[PDB]
């Protein structure tokens, strides 16, 4: 199970 | 000791259309997820039989997740192409790498989650899952960017808890292919270079898990200097092969023997021609 | 920036004429990912040849493998034909059974 999303760089 | 590991990359083509984002994922040495934002419809598919009977709901949730990264990898590169002051026309690549080792006692070891820009580290979130190192001033501007967001408190929460909890249900459910080792085959071949020298190649068949260390000694002596070893190699079905090499001189191949470590060994093996 | 792929073009088992297998080309070690990879076989492209997803090492360099049913006779030739940026012109590396 993938990561959810955080932040753009 | 296991591990889970996904691996982004997301590739910028200027003048050709938005970035093509990729994910895999891995256990230990076997994929189990693919993911490409250029397929007809994108989705998550399965790579291992022991995820392929997860329900509906796993793979539109593991889709959209991936389908949200794209988006945010495809604003990355552009703010990263600014930080850099790099010019439109070139194309450039975003890298990720995160998961979660264990231990021989089914805890977390290390969680981790790292990028790279065009093949470079550019930040990591250091083993403390608290703070950030980042390799250059660019890389500096995600790093405030991301500590003033918390950032790293997310991916903490991630490698802490959902990604051992996933991890500990595909050893669980996948425990056939993942929980087991199938030592080398292994043989010797001979190979004249010539009426003066032959070639001794020591090789290692279909083994599992990759890790494996080949070794050419004479009499006793390592041969470091004069061995030629290849990295190791799927074989196509889940395992691996290597092979390690010595020109001797003919006459002179008895004096030879090559040494296999893998965990799937019941004994020391040597081989000699 | 840029690193040349490393190529191994080999059989999922050991060759034994008459007997089906599968011819791989493994490319590793490679960056930037945009690569092409041919599966030849008597000199000609081979059609429904199928790889593996785009994955990358720990020095994130990345690696493909690509690969094709076939089976291995006395009379025919094999090899893999490679394009990369680092290349000046393709790379073929011949199959030898060993």
């Amino acid at each position: 199970g993938a990561d959810g999303v955080g932040k753009s760089a | 000791s296991h591990s889970m590991r996904y691996f982004y990359t997301a590739v910028s083509r200027p003048g050709r259309g938005e970035p093509r984002f990729i994910a895999v994922g891995y256990v230990d040495d076997t994929q189990f997820v693919q993911f490409d934002s250029d397929a007809a419809s994108p989705r998550g598919e399965p790579r291992a039989p022991w995820v392929e009977q997860e329900g509906p709901e796993y793979w539109d949730r593991e889709t959209q997740k991936y389908k949200r990264q794209a988006q945010t990898d495809r604003v990355s590169l552009r703010n990263l192409r600014g930080y850099y002051n790099q010019s439109e026309a070139g194309s450039h690549t975003l890298q990720r790498m995160y998961g979660c080792d264990l231990g021989p006692d089914g805890r977390l070891l290390r969680g981790y989650n790292q990028f790279a820009y065009d093949g470079k580290d550019y930040i990591a979130l250091n083993e403390d899952l608290r703070s950030w190192t980042a390799a250059d001033k660019a890389a500096q501007i995600t790093q405030r960017k991301w500590e003033a967001a918390r950032e790293a408190e997310q991916r903490r929460a991630y490698l802490e808890g959902t990604c051992v909890e996933w991890l500990r249900r595909y050893l669980e459910n996948g425990k056939k292919t993942l929980q087991r080792a199938e030592h080398p085959k292994t043989h010797v071949t001979h190979h004249p270079v010539s009426d003066h020298e032959a070639t001794l190649r020591c090789w290692a068949l279909g083994f599992y898990p990759a890790e494996i260390t080949l070794t050419w000694q004479r009499d006793g002596e390592d041969q470091t200097q004069d061995t030629e070893l290849v990295e190791t190699r799927p074989a196509g079905d889940g395992t691996f092969q290597k092979w390690a090499a010595v020109v001797v001189p003919s006459g002179e191949e008895q004096r030879y023997t090559c040494h296999v470590q893998h965990e799937g060994l019941p004994e020391p093996l040597t081989l000699r021609w | 920036i840029q690193r040349t792929p490393k190529i191994q073009v080999y059989s999922r088992h050991p060759a034994e004429n008459g007997k089906s297998n599968f011819l791989n080309c493994y490319v590793s070690g490679f960056h930037p990912s945009d690569i092409e990879v041919d599966l030849l076989k008597n000199g000609e492209r081979i059609e429904k040849v199928e790889h593996s997803d785009l994955s990358f090492s720990k020095d994130w360099s990345f690696y493909l493998l690509y690969y094709t049913e076939f089976t291995p006779t006395e009379k025919d030739e094999y090899a893999c034909r490679v394009n990369h940026v680092t290349l000046s012109q393709p790379k073929i590396v011949k199959w030898d059974r060993d």
